[PDB]
């Protein structure tokens, strides 16, 4: 009826995690512990005041060794090796690895050394070992006992694999290619600063910067039909928060504008529900901010060039919207826990 | 990978080498 | 061997123009006046100090109705209704249509009912009567008794058209999409306020703005035989200057991205050498003001998704690189007046 | 009583002023005009979307010329003309000007010209004849009959005075200078362009541009004792919202550090209660989006030089914070009509 | 003579530090060896690229383990530790400390006991034994045999300083207090992140951010005479170079506006040459990227409130106005060797 | 074009009225 | 400072070169 | 307010949580 989960790493997404998991109403989950490079302090202050959600309205306190926001407390602790992490003693049977640098099965595993029983990284995994679910595209396809370390994917692989399914469910894709004008990330200099990626190094708030991604690739995992069909590149641009997906795919089945979005609106509201938003306003990124799903189509934006040759716009709140994928995965193997 | 390469296997979460799969 | 110059709106476009002819060597131009919304005080002042073109090495001076650089006077007009300028008695031949108000031929045809002789527009010509060139895609075709009203087209145009023409040469563009994140401009609200674009009134500098462009089709000016195959949409970002293309062209003729990018360095080494640039450095956009060039492929980033899907990234100044190719235009012009 | 209120200039103020109103308690008046330049579906869509406040929580609809919120239906004119607008024949009592324009006792007195009983002016009156007033200082000396055109100030005063009572009452003002780092508003240009004043003129978002300001001159007017006394500047930076001011002022009554705090946090509790809010939290400036209070002094970073000279460092959120003074200021008139 | 000079910490003062150098007429150092981060690729793009300075006209290769400028080579050495550092072997005399992390006299001091005969901290120098220098202010107190490290001081001090110096001699300053509202740098994270400043810890680019400061109490470091004098704080606002100081100090001999700005610029002209630059322009921040002066007073902005209270407003290039000064530094010990 | 479509005809440069085609 | 500006704005106060709020 | 800092900037003075620049 209920899992205990450890967060490693209180980031951006570590940080959006808990708050998501707090606005639910219910949830086979139980956040007793987590993992920084901070003290309790640092953390309770980050996760109350947000630059980009707000204030967390909530009642928050910490000591010590610990935080707690209305009445749950969670230990705070600050090991950098996961292999010292007191999860066996401390019944961990989840870990969110969000510190964005044990994404391999390998590193991830090192948790479950530690005595956790499952780890849920929020990133793309590297290597051979770990299982990916997307909600909404494979989430059905999950069995608790097939992989110790699960991915959540990346975030553009979230709101692009959810719109590709569609599009290949309705229309076939016979391959495609994919542009996403996303927000900074804390892996970006302020100021122009040595790193091993040379666009990275940049100034993030003040040029839009090219790198290379592979969540146009990670679609194959959870759909294995497109393997090799898909494929991206990434331009950052100064904007703290909320990107958006440029897909351009050649389709098998000739269609018109109206009716990709028809069939998008149409899954909005019944298939992918929950996970594809149908927007048909004038809006702008910010009007984004906060979004629950993972996808949200612009449809005014949807273009057909010549019968076979669709376009399609999609918004996401990379950090809010992938942590409501995130938690769902959690709550999805609470649900199923063996 | 001369220098990070070595460099950013000791110190992962170094400013000089994070990649954010985005 | 010289005609005579007016700049009408000066803007970005009519600054960054009159720096990019100061700064030439040579010239069958000169610049004899100027009508703008401020006193010549105003205009002295932001030509000679400029947020993203930082100061202007000159010697500047102005007076009650006129501006001084570099021994050259101008004089300072300030009505706004066309058909008041004393362009006849001032012996104008051309006027450089850059207010971004008079874009189809009747409007700007007040000048020449003023008295001028010839007008270039710095942007897409609206309506019928005008004509459009573009530097190094069909400059070839210039006849000074063709079009009175001529127009340099959009920056994107700039970009776009010479890279599409190269892949059209080389592997015939069966048709393809495109999206240009651009910098945002002052048709743009700093703050959300009211505009006749729901998008364009949000506030520019924390915003993505979707915005509706014409640019895509306006290629099928200078290149007829794209004519209803290519389209597009525009990205407005928070950076003040510089934009980047992405086309995808799905090609007629099945190539390997080394081959795409081995074309276009080609080029930019003879037939579109000056128009186009080939940039296999992993750099970002403030990397590129100033640049000359019109188109500034970043190899690096140039895909084939199964050999007949194109996909090329290309940097532009849409200030500086498009008002060099202003100053190309009227030059051309000028050795040519009939 | 409920008096009938019309809004001039559905700008920012005009719609933060809206909002502040939808969402309180109880009310002494009744928004049933909007003029603005613009239709009602303009209107309509940027009370909802806002880049900064996020997404306005209440139903909301609009028609060829009104829009209706939470059941309100308020008309829609368009006229940018006082003189012409409807106020007799809608039997308007009280007028919002909040369009930037009509801020001289002159201008603001064409809504009475044209019907209007009394108007409220959203910034400092310029000229003779205006009634000035800073909620939390000096409105119990309201008198309806005093002005017909009253003014509450611009948003720097109304965090400058509130403060620089409590220090004047508790030590006594000599004299005093102020500076304001202030968020960029709609009158800056976005990029460098045209304007009156060559500092408005340059890129808004990328420059620290100073700029005069009358505010600290303006506190003379409601606290008359300091008149001649205080004098500053302004600094706008790159944020779209909220500010902060920095006060330095010479007392009579040599203090320390623990003291000016002591007391400006007492006032919080008491006198000032609702107008002047104490953090002794290490906060930054998004912090204070939607902080209703006018004046957030900063503890921690209070100095007191010498025994005599004081410096408090103050947040306000310039447009929601002024705005609950302007809901506050019509309150007091509607309680107080005659 | 040419003494042999190494830098350590190749970021923003490190390579604004060399390009200066290598822009002047004549020289007695000469940079040898740079230890950074990085491998000397990076160091090489980053030394050409700049999204700041723009690129960097000279020529620049880099090998295996070195760079070359204009045909001189420098070793890049990359230990992170100073001790291991081979300062002896490479008979280095002037070590530039510009790490940013070794700043306190004993850390500087690594560079000693690893064979430097002398170091050079581009920043306030934190415990004993350390010999600060402003270039105008004091620099004229320079003696070899004094001090083994040495500091510039902050940027902000380099601004402070020279007017404050201007204004004692003048008119004798009894107390004060200053903020310099400064573009944010590498110490802050791009978004909310971890660190042991929580104001420090939130997102650069869209927060105005305070600072406690060592400036206001460092100047005492240079003019003993306003020890204990002055104080202030500091505001990081979103852009990424060019800060601006706002002193506000009250003098024993009353005078007026025009006299402090009088002998502004009488010193800008004289004594202060090169160090204190006079500006009646209404310009912006971005006006002043590259100018070499340290304090460049805003004289419209001069205040002076009630004879003896005395506001001035003065901008620096933090980052290229800084390494004049350290250039200016170095020179002068190199100048005065033994 | 209710009330943009007249009001930009006479002032086309308005704030409100601005369209540059990028 | 108004050979332009003065009549100008009076003309067309809500000019985006004309206004000025008291910041 | 060192219950982490002071060790952690000791041990890894150029973290990104522990730079302190004097602007
Ligand atoms: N838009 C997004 O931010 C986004 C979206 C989807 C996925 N992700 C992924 O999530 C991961 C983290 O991203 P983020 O944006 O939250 O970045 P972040 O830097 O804010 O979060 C990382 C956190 O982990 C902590 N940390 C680092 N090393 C650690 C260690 N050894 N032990 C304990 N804690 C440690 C850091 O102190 C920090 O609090 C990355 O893999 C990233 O690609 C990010
Ligand atoms: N990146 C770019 O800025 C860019 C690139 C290519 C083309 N363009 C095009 O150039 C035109 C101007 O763009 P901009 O960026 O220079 O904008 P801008 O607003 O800076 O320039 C317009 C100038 O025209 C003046 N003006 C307006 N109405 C006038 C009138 N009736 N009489 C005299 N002067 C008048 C304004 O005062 C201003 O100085 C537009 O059509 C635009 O689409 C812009
Ligand atoms: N931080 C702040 O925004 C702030 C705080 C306090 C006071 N103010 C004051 O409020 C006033 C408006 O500022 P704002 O921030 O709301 O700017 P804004 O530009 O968003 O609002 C002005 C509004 O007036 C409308 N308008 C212009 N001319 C008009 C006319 N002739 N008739 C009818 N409507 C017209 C505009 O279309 C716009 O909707 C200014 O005087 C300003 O100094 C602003
Ligand atoms: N406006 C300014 O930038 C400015 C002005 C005056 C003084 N400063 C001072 O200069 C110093 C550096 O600031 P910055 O702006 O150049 O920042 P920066 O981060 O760009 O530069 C620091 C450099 O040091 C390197 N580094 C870090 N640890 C190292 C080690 N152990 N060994 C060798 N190299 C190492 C980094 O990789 C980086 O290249 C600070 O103390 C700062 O206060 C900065
Ligand atoms: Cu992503
Ligand atoms: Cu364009
Ligand atoms: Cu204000
Ligand atoms: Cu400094």
């Amino acid at each position: 009826m209920t899992i205990r989960v450890a967060i490693n790493g209180f980031g951006r997404i570590g940080r959006n995690f808990l708050r998501c998991w707090f606005g639910r109403q219910n949830t086979d989950l139980e956040v007793v512990a987590i993992n920084n490079t901070s003290d309790a302090r640092t953390a309770a202050h980050l996760l109350e005041y947000d630059s980009v959600l707000g204030r967390f309205n909530a009642d928050i306190s910490y000591d010590e060794n610990s935080i707690t926001v209305n009445g749950k407390t969670m230990k705070i602790v600050c090991d950098r090796n996961p292999l010292n992490l007191p999860w066996k003693e401390w019944d961990i049977d989840l870990v969110i690895e969000s510190t964005g640098v044990f994404v391999t099965a390998e590193g991830a595993s090192k948790h479950i050394q530690a005595g956790a029983k499952k780890v849920l990284i929020t990133a793309p995994g590297k290597g051979e070992g770990v299982g990916t679910y997307v909600i909404g595209v494979n989430d059905s396809e999950y069995r608790h006992e097939d992989f110790a370390v699960i991915s959540n994917a990346s975030c553009t692989t979230n709101c692009l694999a959810p719109v590709a399914k569609v599009l290949h469910d309705n229309f076939g894709i016979i391959k495609g290619t994919m542009t996403t004008t996303h927000s900074y990330t804390l892996d970006q200099r302020i100021l122009d600063a040595s790193h091993r990626d040379l666009r990275r190094a940049r100034a993030a708030a003040v040029n839009i910067v090219p790198t290379t991604t592979g969540a146009a690739k990670a679609v194959a995992l959870v759909i294995p039909e497109l393997k090799g069909k898909l494929n991206g590149i990434a331009l950052r641009v100064p904007t703290p928060n909320v990107s958006v997906v440029d897909l351009v795919v050649q389709v098998e089945k000739p269609t018109i504008t109206e009716q990709v979005n028809e069939v998008l609106q149409k899954a909005s509201q019944t298939t992918m529900k929950g996970i594809i938003k149908y927007s048909d306003l004038p809006l702008v990124s910010s009007d984004f901010r906060g979004t629950d799903e993972s996808s949200i189509v612009d449809s005014s934006l949807t273009l057909v060039m010549d019968g076979d040759l669709v376009k399609v716009i999609a918004w996401y709140d990379n950090e809010w919207g992938y942590s409501q994928r995130v938690v769902d995965l959690a709550e999805l193997a609470a649900r199923k826990w063996a | 990978e001369p220098f990070f390469g070595d460099y950013c296997s000791e110190n992962p979460d170094a400013a000089e080498c994070l990649i954010y799969d985005d």
